[PDB]
Protein backbone atom coordinates (compact mmCIF):
# COMPACT_ATOMS: atom_id res chain seq x y z
CA UNK A 1 0.00 0.00 0.00
CA UNK A 2 2.30 2.83 -1.39
CA UNK A 3 5.24 2.42 1.67
CA UNK A 4 4.85 -1.10 2.63
CA UNK A 5 7.58 -3.79 3.74
CA UNK A 6 8.37 -6.26 0.98
CA UNK A 7 11.50 -8.30 1.63
CA UNK A 8 10.63 -11.41 -0.56
CA UNK A 9 9.14 -9.58 -3.44
CA UNK A 10 11.74 -7.81 -5.37
CA UNK A 11 10.46 -4.57 -7.92
CA UNK A 12 11.28 -5.73 -11.54
CA UNK A 13 13.29 -2.17 -12.13
CA UNK A 14 15.95 -4.70 -10.24
CA UNK A 15 16.01 -5.97 -14.47
CA UNK A 16 16.75 -3.75 -17.55
CA UNK A 17 14.26 -4.51 -20.33
CA UNK A 18 16.38 -4.76 -23.59
CA UNK A 19 13.83 -6.33 -25.76
CA UNK A 20 9.95 -7.85 -26.34
CA UNK A 21 10.59 -11.61 -27.52
CA UNK A 22 6.62 -12.56 -27.32
CA UNK A 23 4.25 -10.73 -29.78
CA UNK A 24 3.32 -13.98 -31.21
CA UNK A 25 0.28 -16.04 -30.16
CA UNK A 26 1.55 -14.89 -26.38
CA UNK A 27 1.13 -11.82 -23.82
CA UNK A 28 4.82 -9.96 -22.44
CA UNK A 29 7.69 -11.58 -22.28
CA UNK A 30 11.11 -9.18 -22.32
CA UNK A 31 14.57 -10.22 -22.49
CA UNK A 32 15.97 -8.18 -19.59
CA UNK A 33 19.36 -7.54 -18.02
CA UNK A 34 20.31 -7.65 -14.06
CA UNK A 35 21.48 -3.90 -13.36
CA UNK A 36 24.25 -5.15 -10.99
CA UNK A 37 25.31 -8.74 -12.60
CA UNK A 38 24.63 -8.52 -16.22
CA UNK A 39 22.41 -11.93 -15.66
CA UNK A 40 20.50 -12.07 -18.65
CA UNK A 41 16.39 -13.49 -17.27
CA UNK A 42 13.36 -13.57 -19.54
CA UNK A 43 10.14 -11.56 -17.71
CA UNK A 44 6.83 -12.80 -18.53
CA UNK A 45 4.18 -10.38 -17.04
CA UNK A 46 0.71 -12.05 -15.64
CA UNK A 47 -2.03 -10.21 -17.67
CA UNK A 48 -5.02 -8.49 -16.19
CA UNK A 49 -7.32 -8.59 -19.13
CA UNK A 50 -10.86 -9.50 -17.19
CA UNK A 51 -9.63 -10.63 -13.68
CA UNK A 52 -12.83 -9.71 -12.23
CA UNK A 53 -11.16 -12.40 -9.55
CA UNK A 54 -8.61 -10.71 -8.09
CA UNK A 55 -4.95 -12.55 -9.00
CA UNK A 56 -5.42 -14.17 -11.74
CA UNK A 57 -6.12 -18.72 -10.41
CA UNK A 58 -4.66 -19.62 -13.77
CA UNK A 59 -1.37 -17.48 -12.53
CA UNK A 60 -1.25 -18.99 -8.97
CA UNK A 61 -0.98 -22.65 -11.04
CA UNK A 62 1.51 -21.87 -13.69
CA UNK A 63 3.19 -20.22 -10.71
CA UNK A 64 2.46 -23.22 -8.17
CA UNK A 65 3.82 -26.05 -11.27
CA UNK A 66 6.93 -23.44 -11.77
CA UNK A 67 8.23 -23.47 -8.20
CA UNK A 68 7.50 -27.36 -8.32
CA UNK A 69 9.86 -28.62 -11.53
CA UNK A 70 13.19 -28.08 -10.95
CA UNK A 71 15.26 -29.84 -13.23
CA UNK A 72 17.81 -29.18 -16.18
CA UNK A 73 15.34 -29.66 -18.94
CA UNK A 74 12.37 -27.57 -17.64
CA UNK A 75 12.71 -23.90 -17.70
CA UNK A 76 13.72 -21.93 -14.19
CA UNK A 77 11.76 -19.66 -12.75
CA UNK A 78 14.33 -17.09 -10.49
CA UNK A 79 11.86 -15.36 -8.78
CA UNK A 80 8.37 -12.87 -9.02
CA UNK A 81 8.33 -9.39 -9.10
CA UNK A 82 6.36 -6.61 -8.85
CA UNK A 83 6.27 -2.79 -9.62
CA UNK A 84 5.89 -0.29 -6.79
CA UNK A 85 -3.39 2.95 -9.54
CA UNK A 86 -2.54 -0.15 -10.43
CA UNK A 87 0.51 -2.54 -10.78
CA UNK A 88 2.41 -5.87 -12.29
CA UNK A 89 4.11 -8.89 -11.80
CA UNK A 90 6.48 -10.45 -13.76
CA UNK A 91 7.69 -14.14 -13.76
CA UNK A 92 11.66 -13.77 -14.20
CA UNK A 93 13.40 -16.66 -15.61
CA UNK A 94 16.70 -17.49 -16.81
CA UNK A 95 17.32 -16.63 -20.06
CA UNK A 96 17.61 -19.03 -23.08
CA UNK A 97 19.48 -17.83 -26.05
CA UNK A 98 17.65 -19.94 -28.96
CA UNK A 99 14.40 -21.65 -29.64
CA UNK A 100 13.97 -24.77 -31.95
CA UNK A 101 11.14 -23.38 -34.11
CA UNK A 102 14.20 -20.60 -34.88
CA UNK A 103 16.73 -22.58 -35.52
CA UNK A 104 14.74 -25.00 -37.58
CA UNK A 105 13.58 -21.91 -39.56
CA UNK A 106 16.76 -21.16 -40.06
CA UNK A 107 18.52 -22.15 -43.25
CA UNK A 108 21.91 -21.64 -41.98
CA UNK A 109 21.51 -23.96 -39.21
CA UNK A 110 22.43 -27.33 -39.45
CA UNK A 111 22.04 -30.13 -37.24
CA UNK A 112 24.10 -33.56 -37.38
CA UNK A 113 21.96 -37.38 -36.75
CA UNK A 114 24.57 -37.30 -33.67
CA UNK A 115 22.45 -33.76 -32.20
CA UNK A 116 19.42 -34.23 -33.52
CA UNK A 117 19.54 -37.57 -31.23
CA UNK A 118 20.64 -35.45 -28.53
CA UNK A 119 17.99 -32.79 -28.50
CA UNK A 120 15.02 -35.71 -28.89
CA UNK A 121 17.20 -36.90 -25.26
CA UNK A 122 16.45 -33.90 -23.57
CA UNK A 123 12.93 -33.29 -24.42
CA UNK A 124 11.88 -36.83 -23.94
CA UNK A 125 13.50 -36.38 -20.29
CA UNK A 126 12.35 -33.27 -19.72
CA UNK A 127 8.98 -34.78 -20.52
CA UNK A 128 9.55 -37.87 -18.53
CA UNK A 129 10.61 -35.63 -15.10
CA UNK A 130 7.36 -33.33 -15.38
CA UNK A 131 4.94 -36.50 -15.91
CA UNK A 132 6.45 -37.92 -13.19
CA UNK A 133 5.33 -34.83 -10.97
CA UNK A 134 1.94 -35.56 -12.07
CA UNK A 135 1.88 -31.99 -14.28
CA UNK A 136 0.91 -32.31 -18.49
CA UNK A 137 2.20 -29.81 -20.50
CA UNK A 138 -0.57 -29.82 -22.76
CA UNK A 139 1.29 -26.79 -25.09
CA UNK A 140 4.22 -28.76 -27.32
CA UNK A 141 5.90 -26.75 -30.12
CA UNK A 142 8.89 -26.29 -31.73
CA UNK A 143 8.30 -22.31 -30.31
CA UNK A 144 8.14 -23.68 -26.49
CA UNK A 145 11.07 -25.62 -26.59
CA UNK A 146 14.33 -23.76 -25.85
CA UNK A 147 18.18 -23.98 -25.89
CA UNK A 148 20.47 -22.56 -23.69
CA UNK A 149 23.78 -21.26 -24.86
CA UNK A 150 25.53 -24.44 -23.56
CA UNK A 151 23.40 -26.80 -25.59
CA UNK A 152 21.18 -27.60 -23.30
CA UNK A 153 17.48 -28.43 -24.12
CA UNK A 154 14.39 -26.19 -21.19
CA UNK A 155 10.57 -27.33 -21.83
CA UNK A 156 8.94 -23.98 -21.66
CA UNK A 157 5.66 -22.21 -21.32
CA UNK A 158 4.24 -23.78 -18.41
CA UNK A 159 1.01 -21.83 -18.90
CA UNK A 160 -1.36 -23.89 -20.13
CA UNK A 161 0.18 -27.33 -17.74
CA UNK A 162 -2.07 -28.68 -15.36
CA UNK A 163 -1.39 -31.27 -12.63
CA UNK A 164 -3.09 -34.64 -13.16
CA UNK A 165 -4.29 -37.88 -11.26
CA UNK A 166 -4.96 -41.54 -10.81
CA UNK A 167 -15.07 -41.64 -11.18
CA UNK A 168 -13.27 -40.53 -14.76
CA UNK A 169 -10.77 -37.01 -15.09
CA UNK A 170 -12.94 -33.99 -16.84
CA UNK A 171 -9.58 -32.41 -17.72
CA UNK A 172 -10.01 -29.30 -20.57
CA UNK A 173 -10.15 -30.23 -24.14
CA UNK A 174 -9.35 -26.87 -25.41
CA UNK A 175 -5.51 -27.63 -25.15
CA UNK A 176 -2.44 -27.71 -27.48
CA UNK A 177 -1.95 -25.58 -30.21
CA UNK A 178 -3.86 -27.26 -33.38
CA UNK A 179 -1.28 -28.38 -35.73
CA UNK A 180 0.40 -30.38 -32.65
CA UNK A 181 -2.72 -31.69 -31.27
CA UNK A 182 -3.03 -35.16 -30.61
CA UNK A 183 -5.95 -37.22 -32.17
CA UNK A 184 -7.97 -37.92 -28.61
CA UNK A 185 -8.70 -34.47 -28.41
CA UNK A 186 -9.38 -33.61 -31.86
CA UNK A 187 -11.95 -36.56 -31.36
CA UNK A 188 -13.22 -35.11 -28.04
CA UNK A 189 -11.26 -36.38 -24.96
CA UNK A 190 -11.78 -35.29 -21.67
CA UNK A 191 -9.88 -37.89 -19.87
CA UNK A 192 -6.47 -37.76 -21.34
CA UNK A 193 -2.95 -37.99 -19.97
CA UNK A 194 0.84 -37.73 -20.50
CA UNK A 195 0.49 -39.23 -24.54
CA UNK A 196 -0.58 -35.92 -25.49
CA UNK A 197 2.60 -34.34 -24.78
CA UNK A 198 4.57 -37.37 -26.34
CA UNK A 199 2.40 -37.15 -29.76
CA UNK A 200 3.71 -33.61 -29.58
CA UNK A 201 7.31 -35.22 -29.38
CA UNK A 202 6.78 -36.72 -32.40
CA UNK A 203 5.72 -33.78 -34.56
CA UNK A 204 8.32 -31.70 -33.33
CA UNK A 205 11.43 -34.93 -33.81
CA UNK A 206 9.80 -35.15 -37.37
CA UNK A 207 10.24 -31.47 -37.97
CA UNK A 208 14.14 -32.32 -36.71
CA UNK A 209 14.23 -33.28 -40.62
CA UNK A 210 11.22 -31.65 -42.60
CA UNK A 211 12.77 -28.24 -40.74
CA UNK A 212 8.85 -27.36 -41.18
CA UNK A 213 5.51 -28.90 -39.01
CA UNK A 214 4.45 -32.00 -40.79
CA UNK A 215 0.54 -31.35 -40.57
CA UNK A 216 -0.55 -27.71 -40.67
CA UNK A 217 -4.71 -27.95 -40.46
CA UNK A 218 -7.06 -24.95 -40.51
CA UNK A 219 -9.76 -26.65 -38.50
CA UNK A 220 -10.67 -29.81 -36.24
CA UNK A 221 -11.72 -31.53 -38.90
CA UNK A 222 -8.63 -30.49 -41.81
CA UNK A 223 -6.36 -31.70 -38.58
CA UNK A 224 -8.22 -34.88 -38.16
CA UNK A 225 -7.69 -35.60 -42.36
CA UNK A 226 -4.04 -34.31 -42.48
CA UNK A 227 -3.44 -37.24 -39.49
CA UNK A 228 -5.16 -39.90 -41.30
CA UNK A 229 -3.11 -39.04 -44.68
CA UNK A 230 -0.19 -39.74 -42.70
CA UNK A 231 -1.10 -42.21 -39.82
CA UNK A 232 -3.63 -44.19 -41.73
CA UNK A 233 -7.26 -43.96 -40.93
CA UNK A 234 -9.14 -44.30 -37.71
CA UNK A 235 -10.49 -47.64 -37.28
CA UNK A 236 -11.58 -49.85 -34.39
CA UNK A 237 -8.95 -52.29 -35.55
CA UNK A 238 -6.22 -50.05 -35.17
CA UNK A 239 -7.36 -47.75 -32.07
CA UNK A 240 -9.71 -50.20 -30.19
CA UNK A 241 -12.84 -48.51 -29.15
CA UNK A 242 -12.15 -45.31 -31.14
CA UNK A 243 -16.11 -45.99 -31.67
CA UNK A 244 -17.58 -43.88 -28.77
CA UNK A 245 -18.40 -39.99 -29.11
CA UNK A 246 -17.66 -39.19 -33.21
CA UNK A 247 -15.79 -41.76 -35.63
CA UNK A 248 -19.36 -41.89 -36.97
CA UNK A 249 -21.36 -38.89 -35.06
CA UNK A 250 -20.39 -36.47 -37.93
CA UNK A 251 -16.56 -35.69 -37.84
CA UNK A 252 -16.39 -37.03 -41.74
CA UNK A 253 -13.84 -39.39 -41.72
CA UNK A 254 -11.19 -40.93 -44.27
CA UNK A 255 -12.21 -44.88 -44.61
CA UNK A 256 -8.92 -46.06 -46.94
CA UNK A 257 -6.07 -44.22 -45.82
CA UNK A 258 -3.30 -46.48 -45.41
CA UNK A 259 -0.06 -45.43 -42.80
CA UNK A 260 2.39 -43.64 -44.83
CA UNK A 261 4.48 -42.09 -41.43
CA UNK A 262 7.65 -44.25 -42.72
CA UNK A 263 6.76 -43.50 -45.89
CA UNK A 264 6.25 -40.03 -46.31
CA UNK A 265 9.30 -38.94 -44.23
CA UNK A 266 11.58 -41.97 -45.63
CA UNK A 267 12.98 -39.16 -48.03
CA UNK A 268 14.18 -36.34 -45.50
CA UNK A 269 15.03 -38.96 -42.34
CA UNK A 270 17.17 -42.14 -44.21
CA UNK A 271 18.06 -43.33 -40.61
CA UNK A 272 15.63 -46.32 -39.54
CA UNK A 273 15.80 -45.80 -35.70
CA UNK A 274 14.90 -41.89 -36.06
CA UNK A 275 11.92 -43.41 -38.37
CA UNK A 276 10.91 -46.05 -36.75
CA UNK A 277 10.78 -44.15 -33.15
CA UNK A 278 8.92 -41.57 -35.27
CA UNK A 279 6.22 -44.47 -36.07
CA UNK A 280 5.95 -45.23 -32.62
CA UNK A 281 5.39 -41.67 -30.98
CA UNK A 282 2.84 -40.39 -33.75
CA UNK A 283 0.45 -43.42 -32.71
CA UNK A 284 -3.25 -43.00 -33.30
CA UNK A 285 -4.32 -44.87 -30.33
CA UNK A 286 -2.94 -43.12 -26.83
CA UNK A 287 -2.72 -46.22 -25.42
CA UNK A 288 -0.07 -48.19 -28.07
CA UNK A 289 1.83 -44.71 -28.02
CA UNK A 290 5.36 -45.01 -26.73
CA UNK A 291 6.15 -43.21 -23.01
CA UNK A 292 8.81 -41.18 -22.79
CA UNK A 293 10.74 -43.64 -20.18
CA UNK A 294 10.31 -45.94 -23.52
CA UNK A 295 11.26 -43.70 -25.66
CA UNK A 296 14.45 -43.07 -24.28
CA UNK A 297 14.87 -46.66 -24.15
CA UNK A 298 14.53 -47.11 -27.88
CA UNK A 299 18.03 -47.91 -30.11
CA UNK A 300 18.06 -44.75 -31.79
CA UNK A 301 19.44 -43.50 -28.42
CA UNK A 302 21.61 -46.47 -27.99
CA UNK A 303 23.37 -47.01 -31.40
CA UNK A 304 26.13 -45.04 -33.78
CA UNK A 305 26.55 -42.16 -34.15
CA UNK A 306 25.96 -41.85 -29.97
CA UNK A 307 24.38 -38.92 -29.06
CA UNK A 308 26.69 -35.42 -28.98
CA UNK A 309 26.83 -32.19 -27.77
CA UNK A 310 25.57 -29.05 -28.90
CA UNK A 311 28.16 -26.80 -30.88
CA UNK A 312 25.96 -27.04 -34.58
CA UNK A 313 25.32 -23.93 -33.28
CA UNK A 314 27.44 -21.64 -32.77
CA UNK B 1 15.01 -20.72 1.74
CA UNK B 2 14.69 -23.93 3.81
CA UNK B 3 14.86 -21.24 7.12
CA UNK B 4 12.88 -18.24 6.00
CA UNK B 5 9.52 -18.68 7.65
CA UNK B 6 10.92 -20.63 10.91
CA UNK B 7 11.51 -17.98 13.62
CA UNK B 8 13.39 -18.24 17.11
CA UNK B 9 11.47 -17.14 20.08
CA UNK B 10 13.63 -14.22 20.07
CA UNK B 11 12.85 -13.51 16.42
CA UNK B 12 9.15 -14.31 17.68
CA UNK B 13 9.41 -11.74 20.15
CA UNK B 14 10.71 -8.56 18.15
CA UNK B 15 7.96 -9.16 15.77
CA UNK B 16 6.71 -5.92 13.72
CA UNK B 17 3.82 -5.67 15.85
CA UNK B 18 5.81 -5.50 18.81
CA UNK B 19 8.08 -2.67 16.93
CA UNK B 20 4.52 -0.65 17.40
CA UNK B 21 4.03 -1.64 20.87
CA UNK B 22 1.76 -4.41 20.48
CA UNK B 23 2.35 -6.80 23.94
CA UNK B 24 3.67 -10.32 23.53
CA UNK B 25 0.26 -11.50 24.87
CA UNK B 26 -1.82 -9.04 22.52
CA UNK B 27 -0.36 -10.70 19.96
CA UNK B 28 -0.71 -13.72 20.28
CA UNK B 29 -4.99 -13.14 20.76
CA UNK B 30 -4.90 -11.49 17.52
CA UNK B 31 -3.78 -14.26 15.70
CA UNK B 32 -6.25 -15.88 17.53
CA UNK B 33 -8.78 -14.01 16.89
CA UNK B 34 -7.37 -14.31 12.80
CA UNK B 35 -7.87 -18.22 12.99
CA UNK B 36 -11.39 -17.89 14.47
CA UNK B 37 -12.30 -15.66 11.89
CA UNK B 38 -10.93 -17.40 8.97
CA UNK B 39 -12.47 -21.10 10.59
CA UNK B 40 -15.68 -18.81 10.89
CA UNK B 41 -16.24 -18.23 7.60
CA UNK B 42 -14.65 -20.90 6.19
CA UNK B 43 -17.00 -22.77 7.13
CA UNK B 44 -19.89 -20.88 6.00
CA UNK B 45 -18.11 -20.47 2.48
CA UNK B 46 -17.86 -24.41 2.98
CA UNK B 47 -14.19 -24.47 2.19
CA UNK B 48 -12.31 -27.21 3.39
CA UNK B 49 -10.21 -27.47 7.05
CA UNK B 50 -7.02 -28.00 4.65
CA UNK B 51 -7.93 -24.50 2.94
CA UNK B 52 -8.87 -23.01 6.25
CA UNK B 53 -5.52 -24.41 7.61
CA UNK B 54 -3.21 -22.64 4.54
CA UNK B 55 -5.20 -19.57 5.56
CA UNK B 56 -3.77 -19.54 8.78
CA UNK B 57 -0.61 -20.40 7.85
CA UNK B 58 -0.61 -17.18 6.04
CA UNK B 59 -1.90 -15.12 8.76
CA UNK B 60 0.83 -16.01 11.23
CA UNK B 61 3.76 -15.42 8.26
CA UNK B 62 2.02 -12.24 7.07
CA UNK B 63 2.28 -11.22 11.01
CA UNK B 64 6.07 -11.82 10.87
CA UNK B 65 6.85 -9.18 8.25
CA UNK B 66 3.36 -6.66 8.38
CA UNK B 67 1.72 -5.28 12.05
CA UNK B 68 -1.37 -5.78 13.77
CA UNK B 69 -1.10 -1.90 13.81
CA UNK B 70 -1.13 -1.30 10.39
CA UNK B 71 -2.84 -4.25 8.62
CA UNK B 72 -5.83 -5.87 11.05
CA UNK B 73 -6.41 -9.32 11.59
CA UNK B 74 -10.31 -8.43 10.45
CA UNK B 75 -9.15 -7.33 7.21
CA UNK B 76 -6.30 -9.62 6.07
CA UNK B 77 -8.64 -12.98 7.39
CA UNK B 78 -11.28 -12.71 4.30
CA UNK B 79 -7.95 -11.90 1.77
CA UNK B 80 -6.27 -14.47 2.98
CA UNK B 81 -9.22 -17.19 3.06
CA UNK B 82 -9.94 -15.52 -0.77
CA UNK B 83 -6.17 -16.44 -2.09
CA UNK B 84 -6.03 -19.98 -0.08
CA UNK B 85 -9.46 -20.85 -1.70
CA UNK B 86 -7.67 -20.25 -4.86
CA UNK B 87 -4.60 -22.14 -4.44
CA UNK B 88 -6.08 -24.72 -2.80
CA UNK B 89 -8.75 -25.36 -5.39
CA UNK B 90 -11.72 -24.20 -3.82
CA UNK B 91 -12.30 -21.10 -5.47
CA UNK B 92 -14.91 -18.75 -3.75
CA UNK B 93 -16.33 -15.96 -5.62
CA UNK B 94 -14.82 -12.60 -4.37
CA UNK B 95 -18.83 -11.18 -3.83
CA UNK B 96 -19.49 -14.68 -2.14
CA UNK B 97 -16.22 -13.71 0.21
CA UNK B 98 -17.70 -10.18 0.51
CA UNK B 99 -20.88 -11.07 1.75
CA UNK B 100 -19.37 -14.13 4.88
CA UNK B 101 -16.86 -11.98 5.70
CA UNK B 102 -19.63 -8.77 6.05
CA UNK B 103 -22.20 -11.30 8.14
CA UNK B 104 -19.21 -12.66 10.33
CA UNK B 105 -18.36 -8.99 11.24
CA UNK B 106 -21.26 -7.19 11.28
CA UNK B 107 -24.22 -9.54 12.12
CA UNK B 108 -27.06 -6.94 12.53
CA UNK B 109 -26.06 -4.62 10.03
CA UNK B 110 -27.08 -5.06 6.13
CA UNK B 111 -24.85 -6.24 3.33
CA UNK B 112 -24.53 -2.74 1.30
CA UNK B 113 -26.00 -2.29 -2.44
CA UNK B 114 -23.89 -3.94 -4.47
CA UNK B 115 -23.94 -1.20 -6.95
CA UNK B 116 -23.15 1.23 -3.96
CA UNK B 117 -19.61 3.21 -4.30
CA UNK B 118 -18.93 2.10 0.21
CA UNK B 119 -19.58 -1.94 -1.48
CA UNK B 120 -17.20 -1.17 -4.63
CA UNK B 121 -14.55 0.35 -2.35
CA UNK B 122 -14.47 -2.92 -0.13
CA UNK B 123 -14.22 -5.53 -3.43
CA UNK B 124 -11.23 -2.83 -3.74
CA UNK B 125 -9.79 -3.27 -0.17
CA UNK B 126 -9.74 -7.10 -0.82
CA UNK B 127 -8.29 -7.23 -4.20
CA UNK B 128 -5.64 -4.38 -2.97
CA UNK B 129 -5.20 -6.64 0.82
CA UNK B 130 -4.75 -10.36 -1.61
CA UNK B 131 -2.15 -8.54 -3.65
CA UNK B 132 -0.39 -7.49 -0.14
CA UNK B 133 -0.21 -11.04 1.06
CA UNK B 134 0.66 -12.78 -2.67
CA UNK B 135 4.05 -9.94 -1.81
CA UNK B 136 4.48 -10.16 1.65
CA UNK B 137 4.64 -14.35 1.51
CA UNK B 138 7.11 -13.70 -1.53
CA UNK B 139 4.53 -16.02 -3.66
CA UNK B 140 5.29 -18.93 -1.66
CA UNK B 141 1.73 -20.32 -1.23
CA UNK B 142 2.57 -23.51 -0.80
CA UNK B 143 1.80 -25.11 2.59
CA UNK B 144 2.90 -28.57 4.22
CA UNK B 145 0.71 -28.95 6.95
CA UNK B 146 1.11 -31.43 9.71
CA UNK B 147 -2.26 -32.96 9.17
CA UNK B 148 -0.54 -35.06 6.13
CA UNK B 149 2.53 -36.33 8.46
CA UNK B 150 0.03 -37.43 11.48
CA UNK B 151 -2.19 -39.61 9.34
CA UNK B 152 1.67 -41.39 8.38
CA UNK B 153 2.25 -41.66 11.76
CA UNK B 154 -1.21 -42.95 13.04
CA UNK B 155 -0.77 -45.69 10.82
CA UNK B 156 3.15 -46.67 10.92
CA UNK B 157 2.21 -46.47 14.78
CA UNK B 158 -1.58 -48.87 14.28
CA UNK B 159 -3.66 -46.57 16.35
CA UNK B 160 -7.44 -46.35 16.89
CA UNK B 161 -10.10 -44.11 14.97
CA UNK B 162 -9.67 -42.58 18.26
CA UNK B 163 -6.83 -41.38 18.23
CA UNK B 164 -5.93 -40.49 15.43
CA UNK B 165 -8.96 -38.22 15.06
CA UNK B 166 -7.38 -36.64 18.45
CA UNK B 167 -4.05 -36.07 16.63
CA UNK B 168 -5.89 -34.48 13.97
CA UNK B 169 -8.00 -31.92 16.28
CA UNK B 170 -4.51 -30.94 17.68
CA UNK B 171 -3.06 -30.21 14.74
CA UNK B 172 -5.75 -28.59 13.64
CA UNK B 173 -5.74 -26.75 17.14
CA UNK B 174 -1.95 -26.08 16.99
CA UNK B 175 -2.73 -23.57 13.82
CA UNK B 176 -5.50 -21.50 15.95
CA UNK B 177 -3.77 -21.46 19.38
CA UNK B 178 0.22 -21.37 19.11
CA UNK B 179 2.99 -20.23 16.84
CA UNK B 180 4.43 -23.51 16.36
CA UNK B 181 3.83 -22.92 12.65
CA UNK B 182 6.05 -20.62 12.81
CA UNK B 183 8.73 -22.21 14.62
CA UNK B 184 8.63 -26.12 14.05
CA UNK B 185 8.55 -27.98 10.92
CA UNK B 186 5.54 -29.85 10.18
CA UNK B 187 6.75 -33.59 10.92
CA UNK B 188 8.16 -32.19 14.50
CA UNK B 189 4.61 -30.40 15.25
CA UNK B 190 2.63 -34.13 14.10
CA UNK B 191 4.99 -35.83 16.77
CA UNK B 192 3.60 -33.23 19.44
CA UNK B 193 0.25 -33.68 18.04
CA UNK B 194 0.76 -37.76 18.62
CA UNK B 195 2.09 -37.19 21.84
CA UNK B 196 -0.13 -35.16 23.42
CA UNK B 197 -3.35 -37.37 21.87
CA UNK B 198 -1.65 -40.22 23.80
CA UNK B 199 -1.26 -38.52 27.10
CA UNK B 200 -4.74 -37.56 26.31
CA UNK B 201 -6.20 -40.63 25.39
CA UNK B 202 -3.97 -42.85 27.96
CA UNK B 203 -2.04 -44.79 25.20
CA UNK B 204 0.99 -46.15 25.16
CA UNK B 205 3.06 -46.67 22.04
CA UNK B 206 5.39 -49.28 22.49
CA UNK B 207 9.33 -49.47 21.71
CA UNK B 208 10.30 -50.71 17.95
CA UNK B 209 11.93 -54.44 18.04
CA UNK B 210 15.02 -51.98 16.94
CA UNK B 211 14.95 -50.17 20.54
CA UNK B 212 13.71 -47.12 18.72
CA UNK B 213 10.73 -44.71 19.67
CA UNK B 214 7.93 -43.90 16.88
CA UNK B 215 8.67 -40.11 17.03
CA UNK B 216 12.52 -41.38 15.32
CA UNK B 217 11.16 -42.93 12.24
CA UNK B 218 8.93 -39.69 11.80
CA UNK B 219 11.73 -37.11 12.25
CA UNK B 220 15.38 -37.46 13.17
CA UNK B 221 15.97 -34.02 15.20
CA UNK B 222 12.99 -34.70 17.20
CA UNK B 223 13.74 -35.57 21.20
CA UNK B 224 11.51 -36.62 24.21
CA UNK B 225 12.42 -33.47 25.70
CA UNK B 226 10.88 -31.28 23.32
CA UNK B 227 7.94 -33.22 23.13
CA UNK B 228 7.02 -32.87 26.37
CA UNK B 229 8.51 -29.07 26.49
CA UNK B 230 5.68 -28.70 23.43
CA UNK B 231 2.85 -30.72 24.93
CA UNK B 232 2.93 -28.94 28.08
CA UNK B 233 2.48 -25.39 25.97
CA UNK B 234 -0.36 -27.33 23.78
CA UNK B 235 -1.97 -28.40 26.45
CA UNK B 236 -2.01 -25.58 28.81
CA UNK B 237 -3.34 -23.11 25.89
CA UNK B 238 -5.75 -25.93 25.03
CA UNK B 239 -7.57 -25.78 28.93
CA UNK B 240 -7.92 -22.04 28.32
CA UNK B 241 -9.82 -22.71 24.96
CA UNK B 242 -13.45 -23.33 26.96
CA UNK B 243 -14.85 -26.19 25.50
CA UNK B 244 -12.80 -26.75 22.89
CA UNK B 245 -11.14 -30.40 25.37
CA UNK B 246 -15.11 -31.39 25.63
CA UNK B 247 -14.61 -32.23 21.67
CA UNK B 248 -12.40 -34.53 22.98
CA UNK B 249 -13.22 -35.17 26.07
CA UNK B 250 -13.95 -39.11 27.16
CA UNK B 251 -16.58 -39.38 29.32
CA UNK B 252 -17.21 -43.52 29.39
C1 LIG C 1 15.60 -10.58 -28.79
C2 LIG C 1 16.09 -11.97 -28.55
O1 LIG C 1 17.18 -12.20 -27.99
N1 LIG C 1 15.28 -12.97 -28.97
C3 LIG C 1 15.53 -14.39 -28.74
C4 LIG C 1 15.22 -15.21 -29.97
C5 LIG C 1 15.50 -16.69 -29.73
C6 LIG C 1 14.69 -17.22 -28.55
C7 LIG C 1 14.92 -16.39 -27.28
C8 LIG C 1 13.91 -16.71 -26.22
O2 LIG C 1 12.70 -16.82 -26.49
N2 LIG C 1 14.42 -16.83 -24.98
C9 LIG C 1 13.75 -17.12 -23.80
C10 LIG C 1 12.37 -17.09 -23.72
C11 LIG C 1 11.74 -17.47 -22.54
C12 LIG C 1 10.25 -17.43 -22.46
C13 LIG C 1 9.40 -17.11 -21.39
N3 LIG C 1 8.13 -17.23 -21.71
N4 LIG C 1 8.15 -17.65 -23.00
C14 LIG C 1 9.41 -17.77 -23.49
C15 LIG C 1 9.34 -17.82 -24.98
C16 LIG C 1 7.88 -18.28 -25.20
C17 LIG C 1 7.36 -17.81 -26.55
C18 LIG C 1 7.75 -19.81 -25.10
C19 LIG C 1 7.14 -17.60 -24.04
C20 LIG C 1 12.56 -17.87 -21.49
CL1 LIG C 1 11.90 -18.44 -20.00
C21 LIG C 1 13.94 -17.84 -21.64
N5 LIG C 1 14.54 -17.47 -22.77
C22 LIG C 1 14.73 -14.89 -27.56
Amino acid sequence: YDDNECPFCDEVSKYEKLAKIGQGTFGEVFKARHRKTGQRVALKKVLMENEKEGFPITALREIKILQLLKHENVVNLIEICRTKCKGSIYLVFDFCEHDLAGLLSNVLVKFTLSEIKRVMQMLLNGLFYIHRNKILHRDMKAANVLITRDGVLKLADFGLARAFSLNPNRYTNRVVTLWYRPPELLLGERDYGPPIDLWGAGCIMAEMWTRSPIMQGNTEQHQLALISQLCGSITPEVWPNVDNYELYEKLELVKGQKRKVKDRLAAYVRDPYALDLIDKLLVLDPAQRIDSEDALEHDFFWSDPMPSDLKGML
Amino acid sequence: NNKRWYFTREQLENSPSRAFGVDPDKELSYRQQAANLLQDMGQRLNVSQLTINTAIVYMHRFYMIQSFTRFPGNSVAPAALFLAAKVEGQPKKLEHVIRVAHTCLHPQESLPDTRSEAYLQQVQDLVILESIILQTLGFELTIDHPHTHVVKCTQLVRASKDLAQTSYFMATNSLHLTTFSLQYTPPVVACVCIHLACKWSNWEIPVSTDGKHWWEYVDATVTLELLDELTHELLQILEKTPNRLKRIWNWR
